Formats: structure tokens, C-alpha cells, sequence
RNA sequence: AAGGAACUUUGCAAUCUCACCCCGUAACUUCGGAAGAAGGGGUCCCCACGCUGCGUGGGGCGCAGUGAAUAGGCCCAG
RNA sequence: AUUCCUUGUCGGGUAAGUUCCGACCUGCACGAAAGGCGUAACGAUCUGGGCGCUGUCUCAACGAGGGACUCGGUGAAAUU
RNA sequence: GAUGUCGGCUCGUCGCAUCCUGGGGCUGAAGAAGGUCCCAAGGGUUGGGCUGUUCGCCCAUUAAAGCGGCACGCGAGCUGGGUUCAGAACGUCGUGAGACAGUUCGGUCUCUAUCCGCUACGGGCGCAGGAGAAUUGAGGGGAGUUGCUCCUAGUACGAGAGGACCGGAGUGAACGGACCGCUGGUCUCCCUGCUGUCGUACCAACGGCACAUGCAGGGUAGCUAUGUCCGGAACGGAUAACCGCUGAAAGCAUCUAAGCGGGAAGCCAGCCCCAAGAUGAGUUCUCCCACUGAAGGUAAGACUCCCGGAAGACCACCGGGUUAAGAGGCCAGGCGUGCACGCAUAGCAAUGUGUUCAGCGGACUGGUGCUCAUCAGUCGAGGUCUUGACCA
């Protein structure tokens, strides 16, 4: 339910109680509510929400009309979150604090056509006792004729990276609440300067 | 991958894609402008831009770290005394590239690199 | 992506400049690092670690150093965080002269005479 | 980061003095002696491991012959050991000192320095003979 | 050992690979200065000019 | 990195060793040999001294001085 | 390099040895110039072990250059 | 007029006659540990010595170290040990040439994928106007393993020794996803040291070659693991074997003949990812309007082109394009190397010291209008009909 949208700054050091303990920096800054989605009007409750600001040269006129309808000087990101139901607009502060849980969902970093030892982890072949396909290649790939074909779903090269990725369950190391900073245990997926989402554990972990 | 190496293999190893850049650096500044493949010019820029600003030292340090690159007296000469004293006024924008047509034999568009 | 325009340094000095600590100036010297083991039952121990600096490493929260010692017959190292809640304090035995930034050479000299100058 | 066929060395004056990997358990002491198990495919050793060991290479004399199949537990990798705070170590040479399936060494005493993790591990008495714990 | 094609390619199918084979038209411009011929983010070729004189001709 | 043949039919491949000077070298032997056994040490620059480029000494710098290139891995047993 | 049964039996080496070394002999199916047993030295010979050292491996990584990709020029082949 | 054979490696996927884990009945089941049968195929099923081996024996562990199928799965995927081509040897047979499924040493495994199948990525058209964006989830994929310890509890049970189910907590292993702060790796010219020779006239100082870095010593961003963070679930619904409630055919009894509750690691859902070419083509917000003569100028809007990119083979995707900080340069800072050149001084000199935390500078953080993103072209709506309602 609870959500915010934010960049990632970066990842550093910190201690906190005496144990150092990796932090990811995210700027979860000020998200205006905008489209507000109702089931009795749009066929399910959510509430659109915007990010990085834009300046309205850049904008289309439909687009400044979306934003107008509310009041909201435009933004260059949109998101909905499912549940949500808030009011006035979603700062960092309000809705989270010191050691919730949080899913933390972005865009994986991107690795382009990748083969099947980085892809999926094969083993690949022997470097030596002569052999070419010295590594890096899939070996067999189906049985013989009564299978009759290769499987679907088989695993191969391929455009690894730059997918969606949620990680479950970060822990919310610090809140500094009017910088709209917030620090989160661990690595969320993505790159520095990258969307990132922040949201409830989708968990209820006991 | 590259996720932030910057720089050209321009089909050469080490040793080449330097002694390019400098023997390319060196015939700019001996001439003004030259008339280049369009990528050799967009990576001759910066090393050249960079060259010039060794020179604005003045003093013999900049005059020998030039040298170490450009093992022409006279060019070395030339821009450690009048073109770099002309630039002394000028926050970094020593070179401009346009790009003309595009040639026959190969099909690549070409360009100059200018002062 | 998300373009904010947005100093990324300038927010990631702001959340460790409150977990950096400075420390005296040294190079490899020698060093005597007073430190706390409360590992020792809910009360504090205290040890100390004196050997010769072989590295320095980043910088803000993320500064480390690593000391070499021998104890007992068999060369050991360490690498303490500045701001470790854990490195009360560090102190300089005597300067060294040297001409490089690792001395990673000192690891397999190992023996008396093969120690670091003045 | 000790694994099956790397020699160690040795820490107690248990007549051996170079014993060869043969197997890497995930047991440890558990009030009945060693605990049996942690399942059966971990592959490397850490400090406070341990593991089940060949003696290749003795001292003659004394209470370890070659040959022995054995458990010792490893106190000092070259692999480097991280803390909570954030401090690492690293010792020069890989050794370990022969125990029995209580956990007890087996040498009256414990020779070099010893990691801090063993006595979280539990091993409270290999502590005892140790000149210093870091 | 040394794949080789099975039957021949008819006519429709090899035709339409080269469905994508289709060359895009230069998108040029007329040059402010001289007559017209240009090609955008480039020199006139025919006057020298991208907005004095620059090449000899 | 840590490990070091756990790879495999097989240490296959690829390391390692490497040149010259000095010290030191086993079973066994047809008394020639095994033998470059194995092993260990030296190797640069300056100055002074002796000798026919060496040697003796003192000093100097580097992580390192056949400073880069060419130039044995070895042993036990069939 | 001959032995079927056969991984013969004991011992050596190994944590573990159908291989290898040594004995034993019940030699399917040795044996004396189609030479029998030995032999120092020799060997890009074959077999087993050890030391050293290693991406051979656990378990792969990062880097380089030449292809693979793209554009302009010239433009094949088996097969059908 | 050719369907390449044992074994290994690499990839998997299926059956269940289930090796582990899950649930149940009986036990010669006190507890604990077991035996055996029934249900259950979600996931898991270790590393080594010997042998070409498959098997099998051993080592050392495991919850467990399952059995089979897929041309005894897989050689246009790899080996090539076994075997089955020429050489050669022994044993044995043959007068001989030669000979055996007896042994033994050696012995060429054929760069280019056309179609289907498969992994990734585009182009077209469709989705009753032309567009910019936010989406429901039909449907589909991924995931699914397990130990050890602690509390309950030295409790139930048991003469004792020993010693629990149920419920609750903690920490691993292997696997997987992401990530680079940490520890490390690498970073082919970012910094320094060094040798021979050739050069810049010589000295000093530098460049080239010695690899496709001459060698060495460190190394930022990036990428990376052995490094770090997170995960497997909890609750639910319907079930299997099985366990029961009400209860007849028989005034008894019976879980069944109507009916009803419980009951698994399995099924459906819940978790993560794709998804309206779901041609059944869905919903919502916003914009441009009703032009001229199937077209053509145009709106909204796009594209082409340039400069780049933690996007990437190409395409595609994101950002900037002068109402401009997009990139480069330049300034400052960080970080890397580790104290430059020149001069002075000390010393016969090699060298030392000072000036100098110096000098140098890829990829890092900002600032800055010095450079180039100039000019401009090409596309792109007027919305079919039928029926119903509601206002005209
Ligand atoms: C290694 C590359 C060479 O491939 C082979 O040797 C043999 C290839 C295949 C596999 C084999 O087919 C198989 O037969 C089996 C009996 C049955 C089998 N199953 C399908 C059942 C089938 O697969 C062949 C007997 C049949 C046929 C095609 C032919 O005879 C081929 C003759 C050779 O030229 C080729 C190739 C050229 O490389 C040569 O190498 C030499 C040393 C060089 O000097 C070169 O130049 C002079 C060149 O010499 C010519
Ligand atoms: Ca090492
Ligand atoms: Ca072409
Ligand atoms: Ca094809
Ligand atoms: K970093
Ligand atoms: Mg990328
Ligand atoms: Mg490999
Ligand atoms: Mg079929
Ligand atoms: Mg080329
Ligand atoms: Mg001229
Ligand atoms: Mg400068
Ligand atoms: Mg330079
Ligand atoms: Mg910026
Ligand atoms: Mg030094
Ligand atoms: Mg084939
Ligand atoms: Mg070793
Ligand atoms: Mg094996
Ligand atoms: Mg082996
Ligand atoms: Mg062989
Ligand atoms: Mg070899
Ligand atoms: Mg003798
Ligand atoms: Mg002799
Ligand atoms: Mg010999
Ligand atoms: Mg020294
Ligand atoms: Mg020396
Ligand atoms: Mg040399
Ligand atoms: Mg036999
Ligand atoms: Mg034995
Ligand atoms: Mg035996
Ligand atoms: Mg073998
Ligand atoms: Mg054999
Ligand atoms: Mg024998
Ligand atoms: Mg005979
Ligand atoms: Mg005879
Ligand atoms: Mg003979
Ligand atoms: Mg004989
Ligand atoms: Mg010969
Ligand atoms: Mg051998
Ligand atoms: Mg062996
Ligand atoms: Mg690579
Ligand atoms: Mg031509
Ligand atoms: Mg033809
Ligand atoms: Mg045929
Ligand atoms: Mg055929
Ligand atoms: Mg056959
Ligand atoms: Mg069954
Ligand atoms: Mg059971
Ligand atoms: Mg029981
Ligand atoms: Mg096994
Ligand atoms: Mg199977
Ligand atoms: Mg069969
Ligand atoms: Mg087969
Ligand atoms: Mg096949
Ligand atoms: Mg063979
Ligand atoms: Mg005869
Ligand atoms: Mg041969
Ligand atoms: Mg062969
Ligand atoms: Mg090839
Ligand atoms: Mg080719
Ligand atoms: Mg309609
Ligand atoms: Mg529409
Ligand atoms: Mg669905
Ligand atoms: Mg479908
Ligand atoms: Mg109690
Ligand atoms: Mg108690
Ligand atoms: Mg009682
Ligand atoms: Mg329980
Ligand atoms: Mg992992
Ligand atoms: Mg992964
Ligand atoms: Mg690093
Ligand atoms: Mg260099
Ligand atoms: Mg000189
Ligand atoms: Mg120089
Ligand atoms: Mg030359
Ligand atoms: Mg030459
Ligand atoms: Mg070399
Ligand atoms: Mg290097
Ligand atoms: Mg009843
Ligand atoms: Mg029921
Ligand atoms: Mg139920
Ligand atoms: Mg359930
Ligand atoms: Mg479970
Ligand atoms: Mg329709
Ligand atoms: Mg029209
Ligand atoms: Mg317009
Ligand atoms: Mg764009
Ligand atoms: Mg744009
Ligand atoms: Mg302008
Ligand atoms: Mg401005
Ligand atoms: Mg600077
Ligand atoms: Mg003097
Ligand atoms: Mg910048």
C-alpha cells in the first residue's frame, strides 16, 4: 500500500551502534498527487504520482493538460500505486519510519547480449585436453528424435539485465526527514541517478 | 561492456592510437586546420585542447611536458610562443570541428578540425 | 536516469561527514592503535596494535588503514575503518622513510633486518 | 577459504605438524560435544570450521602420528576475516590445532596468535592455551 | 560437420526477405546561401558556406 | 583473491626453472660416467687499493641489479 | 608387453590403490641365439610415485589485440 | 546410393515401482530410535582413491547420498580413455600366408545453418479520427530443498538408563536475484621505478623499440567473486491416503447409501517477472479540431539530423539541442601516484637534502556559455453504417 517514488544517490559507510552497516541513499523527494483513481469511476483504487520536475517548455499540451486538471507544476515521471490512498501529496517523512521493512523495486543496470556462463550460469566446456569450445558455450541443447525439437523456455544467450527487480524486505536505516533523504540496508537494484520505488513489504513477515 | 570507459580503440593497439593522436596533434598545430576522418577528429580533440593548455604555462615545465608529445622543434616552438600567449584569454575553446561531405573510396563522411 | 538535477557528492558528503573521524598524520610510520574488544562478556577489553602502516584507502566514511605486525612468529595485518566505534585511538611510535604509498614488498621480507627506516 | 587437498599448518604440540584437508564439516560444539551435520555440500573452511583432516607430515614422538585421520579446527586463514564494526584480518599462513569429538585441542598447548572468532564459536578452551586472540 | 541449405529458396520467399533492403532518401535541404543542394549538419558543398566560407570551394 | 592437480584417460595444456661466476653434490658403475645430480650463494652504480678487465675493501640507490630480450624444472622406481 | 579364472593372496605407497613395486607360485598358455636371466650409460620410448609451480581445477573474473556487429567497394561454395 | 558405436563432459526434461523431506494406518508401536504398508513427484539427492569404464569396492560426510525413460537422451555440442584400419611385440593356433570378442605401445573426429524448433531484438499492418501519457490482468513464466541449536523440558513416558510430539525462537549450508559501500581481483598507457639501444646536435632532460603494455611497482571509474544485501514463506480455499459427526437398506452396528467437518512439501490462490496480435485487440486522464480541392496545405504531435548515455551487435530505449549546462574544453574539489623540472647546497663521486603533501593526471563530484549541438526538411486528423436510449 504505502509508496514513494525517488532516485538513487548512492551507496556508503555507517555505523550504527558500533557495526558497520552498508546503506543505500535514495532521494525520495516530494511526489504531487495527480490522477487519483477510483473503482467507482476508473474500475480499481490507485493513485497516480509524479517525480522529477520538468520545466513546461519541455512539455506537450496534453500533457500539461493532465497535470493542469490537478494543479501540479509538471513532472517528468509518472507512477500508480495500487491501495494507496492518500491526501495532499506523498513526502518521504509522513509515510515511512526508522526500521520498517520496505520493498525497494528499479531497473536492473543493463548488460546487454550476454552469454550462457554469465546469463544462467553454465558451466561451460573444459580450457584444455584439447577442445574448442574452450568455454563459454551451451553444449547440448536437446535429446534426438522423439523429443524431436529444443524445449520452450530452453536457456540461452541473451539481453541480460535491464529488467524490473524488486528486492524484499530492506530495512530503513535512517530518515532525514527535511533533506528528503533516506538511507536502506543493502543494495537496491539499479544505477546511481536511476528510479527507484519504494513501498510496504509486500510480505506480512511474522 | 563499457559503462564509463572513455576513449576510441580506433582499430589500433596502445601504441598507435597515441602515436596518431600526437603525430595528428602535431600537424593541426602546424597547419591551423586539417581535414580528417569525422571520428579521428572528434578524439583529436581534447588531446590537442588539453596540449595547448600545457603550453599557457609559459615556463620551461610546460615547455618540456609539450615536448614529451610533439618531438617537432618547430611546432613545439610554435605553439609554445604564439599560439598559446594568443589563446591567454580564452576558458578552453580552442578547436571546432565541421564536418564536409563524405568520400568515395570507403564512403566515410569526413570533417576539419580547426583553431 | 530521473534527471534531477542534484549535486550526488554533495548529498553523499552530507550523510558521512557523521561517520568520519580524523585521525594524526602518518605514512608507514609505526603506530600503536588503542582499541576495544567488548566482545569479552558484556564488559570492555581493551587491546592495542603496533606495527608498521602498509596502506591508506578512500576516503570520508570509507577511510582505512592497514598495519602489519608479528606476533608470535607469524606476520599478521589489520584494517581499521578511521570512524570505527571500535579504534579508540592511534598514536605515532616513529616515522619512516619511504618512497612509495603500499609497501606490499615488506610482506615477504619477514625478518629483522628488513624493516622500514627513519 | 581452506577446502579438501590444501595443507595447514599446525598449532598445539599434538605430535603432527602438517595436516592435509580430507573433508570440511559445518559442526561445532553443542553440549552433547561436537553437534553432527549443517548438511554435507559446504565447501570452504572459515576460522572456526571444522574440519576433518589426513596427517601427513609428524613430529616423531609425540601423541599424533602420520597417517592419522583427524578433526582439527582452523584458527588462522590468509583468507581475510571481516568484523561487524568493519576492522578485517589476515595472518600470514593457514593453521589449524588438532581437536577430538569433544571439541578439546589435543596439544597441552596452542603456538601463534588465535582468531577472536573462535570464542564465538564457542570453542572456549582453545582460547584458554592461546597466546593472544588477534 | 558443414551445414548446407535443404531446398531451394522459391522466388516469393527469397523476395521477401529483401522486403527491408529499401535505401532511405538523403532528407536534404536548401542552402541559404548558395543555390540549393545540402545536406543537414553539414558544408554546402557547392558554395563552401556553413555561414561565412569555410572550405575552398 | 584463498586453495594447489581436488581437473583428467594422462599435470594434456600452461606455469615454474633459465645465462655466466663461486661453493657443494647420491645410490649405482663397464671407473669414462651418472653430473648442469640434487642444493646454496653472487650479479647494479661510485670511490680508493692491487694485479695484464678482473679481484680486495669502503660507500650509494631501487620492490627488484643475466633490472628489458635470448638461455634447463628436478628427483625416486619399473 | 605371456595369467583365462583375476581387482589371485600377503605386504609397500594412499585417507581410500582394479594401476604400480615387492614377495608367493595353482606357469589356462615362460624358458635358453624365433636366445634365458642380469646390466652402467643412453631414450621427443612406455608405466607408477614424489618435490616444486601453476586458471588443469573449486570457478570463474577483469583486461588486450585479430574476427564476429555496422557502413561504403568487389562478391563465392557445398546443397536444392 | 551410410540411422557414427562404449564411456566421460555440457545441457536438461519426463515416469513413479519414493533415497530425503511432507501427511497417514498397523506394529511383536512405553519414550527415544525403528519395521512395514497407504497417500504424495514441490524441491533436494555431496566431495574424493582405483578402473576407459558403465556398474562395483573403498575414503570422508550427508536429510538423503532413489530407480528408470528420452535412438542403452545429447559427437553439424566437446572430447576420444574403451573399441573396430593400416605399424610393431608377446602368449596361443596354423607347415605357411595369416589368425581370436586375448593382452600390449602408437594411430587425421570434416571454418559458413536454408526450413522447423529455440534465445534475444526490430521493421509492417491491424486494434472505425490523429495524438501524449497512466493502466485492468485473460493468460503465461520463475520460485518451491533441508540441517543444527535453544525455549517449552530434563516436562509427558519410562524401574532405570535415557527422553519426546505439538507449539515458539535463533543460526547455517547449497541454490538463486540484485548490488559494488565494505574485503579483494583487474583495470594495454592514470602515476612512478628500471635495463640495452636508437634518436631529439652534445650535457641535463625526454620520446620510440624490446608484446599484439619491454619489465617491474601501485592503482581511480567501470566491470567482477571468493565480497555484501534480500529470498524460499504466513494466512486461505478445495483435496489424497486417512480421521470423524448425523445415519439407513437389517426395531443392532456401520465415516456412506442422500448429505456434512477435518486432513499433505502436492492442487488452486497469495510472492516475484512478462502480458490486450486477450484480431474477444480492454479501461482512464489530457490534447487538436471539423480545411481545401481517394488525395493535398496544415492542428495536436512526431520523425529526419546533430551532441551524448550507468541503453546497446544493428535496430530499439533515455537525455540535450541557444527560452541551452547535453557533451568536450576550462576552473575548483575528490581520488591516484609519491615529492617533478630548474636552481641551490653537501660530497672526489655514485647520490643525499631543500625549494616540494611537490609534479603529473582516464573514466569521479560540481560550476562555467570558451567548442559543437547551425540551418532547416519529411511526415501527421477530419472521423462507415445499423439498431436502442436520452435531449434536441
Ligand atoms: C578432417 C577434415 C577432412 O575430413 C576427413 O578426413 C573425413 C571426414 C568424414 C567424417 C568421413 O565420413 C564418415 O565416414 C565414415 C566411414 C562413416 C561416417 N558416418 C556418417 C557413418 C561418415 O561421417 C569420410 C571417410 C568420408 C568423405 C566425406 C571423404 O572421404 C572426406 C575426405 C577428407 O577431405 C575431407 C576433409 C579435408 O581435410 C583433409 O585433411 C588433409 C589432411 C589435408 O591435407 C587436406 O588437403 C589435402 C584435406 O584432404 C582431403
Ligand atoms: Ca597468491
Ligand atoms: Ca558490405
Ligand atoms: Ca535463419
Ligand atoms: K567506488
Ligand atoms: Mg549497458
Ligand atoms: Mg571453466
Ligand atoms: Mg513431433
Ligand atoms: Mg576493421
Ligand atoms: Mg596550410
Ligand atoms: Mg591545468
Ligand atoms: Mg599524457
Ligand atoms: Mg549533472
Ligand atoms: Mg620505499
Ligand atoms: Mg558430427
Ligand atoms: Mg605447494
Ligand atoms: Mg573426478
Ligand atoms: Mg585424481
Ligand atoms: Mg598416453
Ligand atoms: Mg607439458
Ligand atoms: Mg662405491
Ligand atoms: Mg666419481
Ligand atoms: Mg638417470
Ligand atoms: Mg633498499
Ligand atoms: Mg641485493
Ligand atoms: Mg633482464
Ligand atoms: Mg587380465
Ligand atoms: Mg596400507
Ligand atoms: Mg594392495
Ligand atoms: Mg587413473
Ligand atoms: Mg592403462
Ligand atoms: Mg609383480
Ligand atoms: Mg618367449
Ligand atoms: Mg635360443
Ligand atoms: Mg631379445
Ligand atoms: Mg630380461
Ligand atoms: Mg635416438
Ligand atoms: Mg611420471
Ligand atoms: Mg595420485
Ligand atoms: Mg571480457
Ligand atoms: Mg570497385
Ligand atoms: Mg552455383
Ligand atoms: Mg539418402
Ligand atoms: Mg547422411
Ligand atoms: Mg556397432
Ligand atoms: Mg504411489
Ligand atoms: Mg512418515
Ligand atoms: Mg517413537
Ligand atoms: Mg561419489
Ligand atoms: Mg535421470
Ligand atoms: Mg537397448
Ligand atoms: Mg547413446
Ligand atoms: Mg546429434
Ligand atoms: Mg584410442
Ligand atoms: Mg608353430
Ligand atoms: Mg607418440
Ligand atoms: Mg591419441
Ligand atoms: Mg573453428
Ligand atoms: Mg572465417
Ligand atoms: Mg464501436
Ligand atoms: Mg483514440
Ligand atoms: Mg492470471
Ligand atoms: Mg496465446
Ligand atoms: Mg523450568
Ligand atoms: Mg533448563
Ligand atoms: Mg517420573
Ligand atoms: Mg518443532
Ligand atoms: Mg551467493
Ligand atoms: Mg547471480
Ligand atoms: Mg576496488
Ligand atoms: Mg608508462
Ligand atoms: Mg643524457
Ligand atoms: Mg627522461
Ligand atoms: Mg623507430
Ligand atoms: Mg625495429
Ligand atoms: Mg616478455
Ligand atoms: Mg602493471
Ligand atoms: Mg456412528
Ligand atoms: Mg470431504
Ligand atoms: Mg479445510
Ligand atoms: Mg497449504
Ligand atoms: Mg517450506
Ligand atoms: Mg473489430
Ligand atoms: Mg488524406
Ligand atoms: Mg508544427
Ligand atoms: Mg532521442
Ligand atoms: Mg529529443
Ligand atoms: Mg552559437
Ligand atoms: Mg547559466
Ligand atoms: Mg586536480
Ligand atoms: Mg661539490
Ligand atoms: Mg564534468
Amino acid at each position: 500500500m504505502k509508496g514513494i517514488l525517488g532516485t538513487k544517490i548512492g551507496m556508503t559507510q555507517i555505523w550504527k551502534n558500533d557495526r558497520a552497516i552498508p546503506v543505500t541513499v535514495v532521494l525520495a523527494g516530494p511526489c504531487p498527487i495527480v490522477q487519483r483513481k477510483t473503482a467507482q469511476t476508473d474500475g480499481y483504487e490507485a493513485v497516480q504520482i509524479g517525480y522529477a520536475p520538468k520545466a513546461e517548455r519541455k512539455v506537450n499540451k496534453p500533457m500539461q493538460g493532465h497535470f493542469a486538471k490537478a494543479g501540479v507544476a509538471p513532472t517528468r515521471i509518472l507512477r500508480e500505486f495500487r491501495g494507496f490512498a492518500p491526501d495532499g501529496d506523498s513526502v518521504n517523512v509522513d509515510i515511512f519510519a526508522e526500521g520498517e521493512k520496505i520493498d525497494a523495486t528499479g531497473t536492473s543496470k543493463g548488460k546487454g547480449t550476454q552469454g550462457v556462463m554469465k546469463r544462467w550460469n553454465f558451466a561451460g566446456g573444459p580450457a584444455s585436453h584439447g577442445s574448442k569450445k574452450w568455454h563459454r558455450r551451451p553444449g547440448s541443447i536437446g535429446q534426438r528424435k522423439t523429443p524431436g525439437r529444443v524445449y520452450k523456455g530452453k536457456r540461452m544467450a541473451g539481453h541480460m539485465g535491464m529488467e524490473r527487480v524488486t528486492v524484499q524486505n530492506l530495512e530503513v536505516v535512517e530518515i532525514r526527514a527535511g533533506e528528503n533523504l533516506i538511507l536502506v540496508k543493502g543494495a537496491i537494484p539499479g544505477a546511481n541517478g536511476g528510479l527507484v520505488v519504494l513501498r510496504s513489504a509486500a510480505k506480512a513477515s511474522a | 561492456m563499457r559503462h564509463g570507459k572513455a576513449g576510441r580503440k580506433l582499430n589500433r593497439n596502445s601504441s598507435a592510437r597515441v602515436a596518431l593522436a600526437r603525430a595528428q596533434a602535431t600537424a593541426l598545430l602546424r597547419e591551423g586546420r586539417i581535414q580528417t576522418t569525422l571520428t579521428k577528429a572528434k578524439e583529436l580533440r581534447p588531446f590537442v585542447e588539453q596540449l595547448i593548455t600545457t603550453a599557457k604555462g609559459g615556463d620551461l615545465h610546460s615547455r618540456r611536458l609539450v615536448a614529451q608529445d610533439i618531438h617537432d622543434k618547430d611546432v613545439v616552438r610554435k605553439v609554445m610562443d604564439e599560439v598559446a600567449p594568443k589563446y591567454a584569454e580564452r576558458p578552453g575553446g580552442y578547436t571546432r570541428i565541421l564536418r564536409v561531405g563524405t568520400r568515395r573510396g570507403d564512403g566515410v563522411t569526413m570533417a576539419l578540425i580547426e583553431l | 536516469q530521473t534527471h534531477i538535477k542534484i549535486n550526488r557528492g554533495e548529498l553523499l558528503r552530507g550523510i558521512e561527514q557523521d561517520h568520519t573521524r580524523q585521525l594524526p598524520d602518518f605514512r608507514p610510520g609505526d603506530t600503536v592503535r588503542v582499541d576495544t574488544k567488548v566482545r569479552e562478556g558484556n564488559r570492555t577489553r581493551s587491546q592495542a596494535f603496533e606495527g608498521v602502516v602498509i596502506a591508506i584507502n578512500g576516503s570520508g566514511s570509507r577511510k582505512s588503514f592497514t598495519v602489519r605486525k608479528i606476533s608470535f612468529g607469524e606476520g599478521v595485518e589489520r584494517v581499521f575503518p578511521f570512524a570505527s566505534p571500535l579504534v579508540n585511538q592511534v598514536t605515532i611510535v616513529e616515522r619512516g622513510k619511504v618512497r612509495r604509498a603500499k609497501l606490499y614488498y615488506l610482506r615477504e621480507l619477514r625478518g629483522k633486518a628488513a624493516r622500514i627506516k627513519s | 577459504m581452506i577446502m579438501p587437498q590444501s595443507r595447514l599448518d599446525v598449532a598445539d604440540n599434538s605430535g603432527a605438524r602438517e595436516i592435509m584437508c580430507i573433508r570440511v564439516l559445518n559442526s561445532g560444539i553443542g553440549g552433547k560435544g561436537l553437534t553432527t551435520g549443517g548438511g554435507g555440500n559446504k565447501r570452504y573452511a572459515h576460522v572456526g570450521d571444522i574440519i576433518v583432516a589426513s596427517v601427513k607430515d609428524a613430529a616423531p614422538r609425540g601423541a599424533v602420528k602420520a597417517g592419522d585421520v583427524v578433526k582439527a579446527v582452523v584458527v588462522r586463514t590468509s583468507h581475510a576475516i571481516k568484523r561487524a564494526d568493519g576492522s578485517t584480518i589476515r595472518f600470514d599462513r593457514n593453521a589449524a590445532v588438532i581437536i577430538n569429538n569433544q571439541g578439546e585441542p589435543r596439544g597441552t598447548r596452542v603456538f601463534g596468535p588465535v582468531a577472536r572468532e573462535l570464542r564465538d564459536r564457542r570453542f572456549m578452551k582453545i582460547v584458554s592455551l592461546a597466546p593472544e586472540v588477534l | 560437420k558443414h551445414p548446407v541449405p535443404k531446398k531451394k529458396t522459391s522466388k516469393s520467399k527469397r523476395d521477401m526477405r529483401r522486403s527491408h533492403h529499401a535505401l532511405t532518401a538523403p532528407n536534404l535541404t536548401e542552402c541559404p546561401q548558395c543555390h540549393g543542394k545540402k545536406l543537414s549538419h553539414h558544408i554546402c558543398p557547392n558554395c563552401g558556406y556553413y555561414d561565412g566560407r569555410q572550405v575552398l570551394a
